């Protein structure tokens, strides 16, 4: 749940921050975290939905690092990060509606999606972001 | 010595594939004399097993020490192969002449038969030992006489075998794919290699060990190596143009005035043409083998500090320490990019976590200036692993040419500017040397473009892990040299000859095998310590012993923590197949090895009730106990260790039925007279007396008819009764036909080292020598 | 009377945790220092953290050497800070860590029985003398001996 | 101690830098540094000096 948050957030923050023109010092911190994610997200598979009418979708994570040495982000550099934050917007898009799908009487708290339940590890504690919402 | 530290790595000479020429047999037949039911001899003899040799000493910790002596025997008599027809000789008596295994093997066909009471049910089983040869699923079998612990060994030797079979396709695929797919290098071959070659693969494993964690020191000793190995396979820079002739050019491009001192004297200072291909050779080398350099220069010479802004361009930072770095980056930035725009000297204050570069990227309002300073703040390699090795692969960039367009764009930025606050001399000082690099502007292009072709190609050859970690002792890389390197490269590629690929790939691959088979043989002797409880053997030997047989590192200067330190780290790995499997038969079998032979007896009962002595047919009369059942038993070579002599002091002052449990002598008493004088109890009290039990030497009985004065037994109706038994094990009979196997092999295969010594190579004509991007490296005029 | 270490030192068992904050004081980066200085005090706290169980194993033996000796004290074992103090240098502590084996050394008891008979022979020395002088000093001033 | 005084010198390195090169390495000595360092500590700690 932390770690779903924290992709959500480096999310929101490289689409609202990596944009074209702007200064490197002023994504310098968000691009390292960038880069955690997806160090950390490679290698591994997922499967949403399977309940109801949401569609079964299998997830596949083979990105290479985003770029650290400009001084004004470029397009090309806007461009190859829109498509990573594309791909894991569709990502955590499922996975939150496969997890708002679910419940449980025993212990609602914990996550019920195999998704989630994948990212509750510590594999992907180093995900983690800022928790400020 | 930096010409003996390449003998040491040139001369690794790979594993001699080691052929089987013995069967390793640990028992043999042996005929004893054998008694009857009371003592009388039995008219024959009875074939046993016994040991070949035996050299198992008193105290049990020296026999557990023993048996790791056979256990290294075993590793030294492993075979790597075996081809069975090549030891395999005729039994004289079989009816179709067949051949058995061994000459041992034979020698027991040959005893068995032409004895004389055999009995003819085993002397027609001899002559049916024959060969069964399958030349079509090339697999043959001989007869073999073998003890089931020997055959258990000789079954593992055979099954468990190195060869893989060999074609022209896995001599395809043993060349490295990043060659196999090279345009500029042609291959072929003249052999078809037929169905029956076999080769042995090396062992390919990465380090298990890291030592490149902790073991700065001896990973030293292994980046020395490494460079030392890199550096001679690097080529020799062809067709420079000419030094008294570029000399000349550069004197021409600057004015030089006989009568001014003046700063652009000093840019011409040792310019030469063996300092451009040191400079070459050491920044090709230095990069493959991932060992960080180190800048000498002058801080007047400036154009020493723009072929270090080229020298940034294309080397990631991290391959320098950051003391010769940072001081080179502040004279860069202090005498060239900060006079440009009126700047202040910048104080730089020593231990700032920041470069200099790396705070005149902010600092600076130019775009092109300070785009290109980004460019080189980070720099580094991308981390890749291809074909199960790392490889530490340089920017896109960097490998097309194209960030020395980047940096030229942004050094006539450089000479667009006024110079503020400095006199007009020191404009043109600069921007002479500006023109002096930018003369040059594709001849940079292309010489980036072939250091990093190169880099490539020679690191395609490298099948260790290239871990980017900053070595210890750093060598030099000097300044001049690189603007040696800069002017005088001319048009001629010189893309590494693929014969020195080759050789280069043979060495690591000779060297890496070599590491990895050492790794192997001490975690199976240090785990093979440890499971026997050996608490009194110091390890250093082994680790000692493990740097003697890797031909690089100098041992006597590796002192006691580094050696206990690698024990530490080399025992958390798991043994190989091999010698673990090799370990379980050892261990499995070591219990019955302990107990079959004379010169040793494990254990006596003191009971001091009358025990009869035993019968079986060997002996006569025993007293050999078969268990420690019954009996509290006091382990003798503790006791030896702790030094008490308390417990057994108390149970022989006294007399309490008692059983001491250790390896020990005997002495074979014979008589009955001397079994009628107790000589039981005798041989104990020694042990009050003097407080030590490695004098203990119990007795053996044989009460038979070789015995004198045996009519005590036969005349007067006596089952003969001791008053203390040894524990020993009775010897085994050698049934033959239930002794007898078949091995089972291949026929006939030849092994091939060197699987390189058929591939012909060639390469394209360096005109048309051609990079990644399907375009030509140094495609200048 | 005796003054003993805690366990932790006489186990040697305080060792892994000064190795562990020495290894934390290696991958620590300073401020403000010079990266040669930096790298040099980083690799010479290197040297000491690297000597993990030789140097657990040099402060058991230390510990237990001090143990056999203690038990022959008969004496009180009374801390106070004495005038002159025997100067320790810390290059013989440098020498002591850098250069210590695994082998043991424990007192043989001849030498451990020695040292009690000379601490034993001093106490009764010192006892037999001090009832004398109490002797002499009672009788006399019992004696009326004021000369 | 010939090789520990290699080693102690080869990894911390006092050519590259600049206070002195050798008083820093007075360590290596094997009987009348280290021994004497055991036999000044445990005497120490018995006599209460």
């Amino acid at each position: 749940m932390d770690v779903l948050y924290s992709l959500s957030k480096t999310l929101k923050d490289a689409r609202d921050k990596i944009v074209e023109g702007t200064l490197y010092s002023n994504v310098s911190d968000l691009i390292q975290q960038f880069n955690q994610m997806i160090i950390t997200m490679n290698g591994n598979e997922f499967q949403t939905g399977g309940i109801g009418n949401l569609p079964i979708r299998n997830w596949n994570f083979n990105f290479g690092l985003l770029g650290t040495t400009l001084l004004n982000l470029d397009a090309n550099y806007v461009e190859t990060a829109r498509n990573t934050i594309d791909y894991f917007v569709d990502f955590v898009d499922n996975v939150c509606m496969d997890e708002m799908v679910r419940e449980s009487q025993r212990n609602g708290i914990a996550p019920q999606s195999d998704s989630l339940r994948k990212l509750s590890a510590i594999k992907f504690k180093r995900i983690n972001f800022d928790n400020s919402s | 010595p930096k010409e003996s530290i390449l003998k040491k790595l040139e001369d690794i000479k790979p594993e001699q594939a080691k052929k089987q020429t013995k069967l390793f047999r640990i028992f043999e037949p042996k005929q004893l004399p054998i008694y009857r039911a009371n003592g009388e001899r039995e008219l024959r003899n009875r074939w046993y097993w016994k040991l070949k040799r035996d050299t198992l000493p008193d105290g049990d910790y020296d026999v557990r020490e023993y048996f790791l002596n056979l256990y290294d025997q075993v590793l030294m008599e492993m075979p790597d192969y075996l081809l069975l027809k090549d030891m395999a000789v005729e039994n004289k008596n079989s009816r179709d002449a067949g051949k058995v295994v061994d000459s041992e093997t034979a020698a027991i066909c040959d005893a068995i038969f032409q004895d004389e009471e055999t009995e003819g049910a085993v002397r027609r089983f001899i002559a049916e030992m024959r060969q069964r040869v399958q030349a079509d699923r090339n697999v043959v079998n001989y007869p073999s006489i073998l003890h089931p612990i020997d055959h258990a060994f000789n079954e593992y030797f055979l099954q468990h075998q190195l060869v893989e079979p060999l074609n022209n396709d896995i001599i395809f695929n043993y060349i490295p794919e990043r060659i196999r797919n090279d345009v500029n290098y042609i291959l072929n071959m003249d052999r078809n290699l037929p169905s029956t070659a076999r080769y042995i693969r090396p062992n390919l494993l990465q380090d298990r060990l890291n030592l490149h964690d902790n073991f700065e020191s001896l990973w030293d000793t292994i980046t020395t190596s490494n460079y030392i190995l890199a550096r001679s396979v690097v080529p020799d820079l062809k067709e420079l143009v000419s030094t008294e002739a570029q000399i000349q050019k550069m004197s021409q491009d600057l004015q030089l005035e006989a009568l001014t001192i003046q700063s652009e004297t000093q840019f011409l200072t040792g310019i030469n043409s063996q300092a451009a291909n040191d400079c070459f050779k050491t920044l090709i080398a230095a990069m493959l083998s991932q060992r960080t350099m180190s800048l000498d220069f002058v801080t007047t010479n400036y154009m020493s500090l723009i072929s270090g802004m080229w020298l940034l361009t294309v080397i990631p930072n991290d391959m320098f320490i950051r003391e010769s770095l940072v001081a080179c980056q502040l004279a860069i930035i202090n005498t060239i990019v900060y006079p440009a725009f009126g700047m202040q000297r910048m104080h730089y204050r020593n231990g700032d976590p920041q470069t200099p570069f790396q705070i005149a990227e902010q600092q600076i309002q130019n775009f092109q200036v300070a785009n290109w300073l980004h460019f080189v703040n980070y720099n580094q390699f991308r981390q890749v692993v291809i074909d199960g090795v790392l490889n530490q692969v340089l920017n896109d960039n960097i490998r097309n040419g194209h960030v020395v367009n980047q940096l030229m764009e942004a050094l006539m930025q450089l000479s667009r500017q006024q110079f503020p606050t400095m006199p007009v001399d020191y404009k043109r000082s600069i921007q002479r040397g500006i023109l002096l690099l930018s003369n040059r502007l594709g001849q940079l292009v292309d010489l980036t473009r072939l250091l990093s072709y190169n880099y490539e190609t020679l690191m395609a050859c490298i099948t260790m892990n290239m871990q980017h970690v900053q070595t210890l002792t750093t060598e030099k890389l000097q300044l001049t040299s690189v603007t040696s390197l800069c002017m005088l490269i001319g048009n001629a590629t010189v893309i590494p000859s693929p014969q020195t690929l080759f050789h280069y790939y043979n060495v690591n691959v000779n060297f890496h095998s070599n590491y990895n088979e050492r790794i192997n043989d001490a975690v199976a002797i240090i785990t093979a310590a440890n499971r026997l409880n050996l608490y009194q053997k110091k390890m250093k030997s082994i680790v000692e012993d493990f740097l003697k047989r890797l031909q690089i590192f100098d041992v006597a200067r590796v002192p006691d923590d580094q050696m206990y330190r690698l024990r530490d780290r080399l025992r958390l790995l798991p043994v190989e197949i091999r010698r673990l499997d090799i370990f379980n038969l050892i261990a499995m079998n070591m219990e019955q090895i302990e107990r079959a032979s004379d010169k040793i007896a494990q254990g006596v009962i003191i009971a001091y009730r009358d025990m009869q002595l035993e019968r079986d047919e060997m002996y006569g009369y025993v007293n050999i106990a078969r268990n420690l059942d019954g009996f509290q038993q006091i382990n003798l070579e503790e006791l030896m260790r702790s030094g008490d002599y308390a417990q057994i002091t108390n149970m022989l002052l006294n007399n309490q039925p008692v059983a001491l449990v250790g390896a020990l002598p005997f002495i074979t008493d014979s008589s009955v007279i001397s079994l009628i004088a107790k000589l039981d109890a005798t041989v104990f009290a020694q042990i009050v007396k003097l407080r030590k039990v490695d004098t203990l030497k119990p007795i053996l009985y044989k009460i038979n008819s070789d015995s004198n004065d045996f009519y005590l037994v036969a005349n007067y109706d006596w089952i003969p009764t001791s008053t203390t038994k040894v524990y020993k094990q009775v010897p085994q009979q050698f049934d033959f036909r239930a002794s007898m196997h078949m091995l089972t092999s291949n026929l006939t295969f030849t092994v091939y080292s060197d699987l390189l010594a058929f591939v012909s190579a060639d390469t394209v004509e360096p005109i048309n020598a051609v990079a990644f991007d399907n375009m030509r490296i140094m495609n200048e005029l």
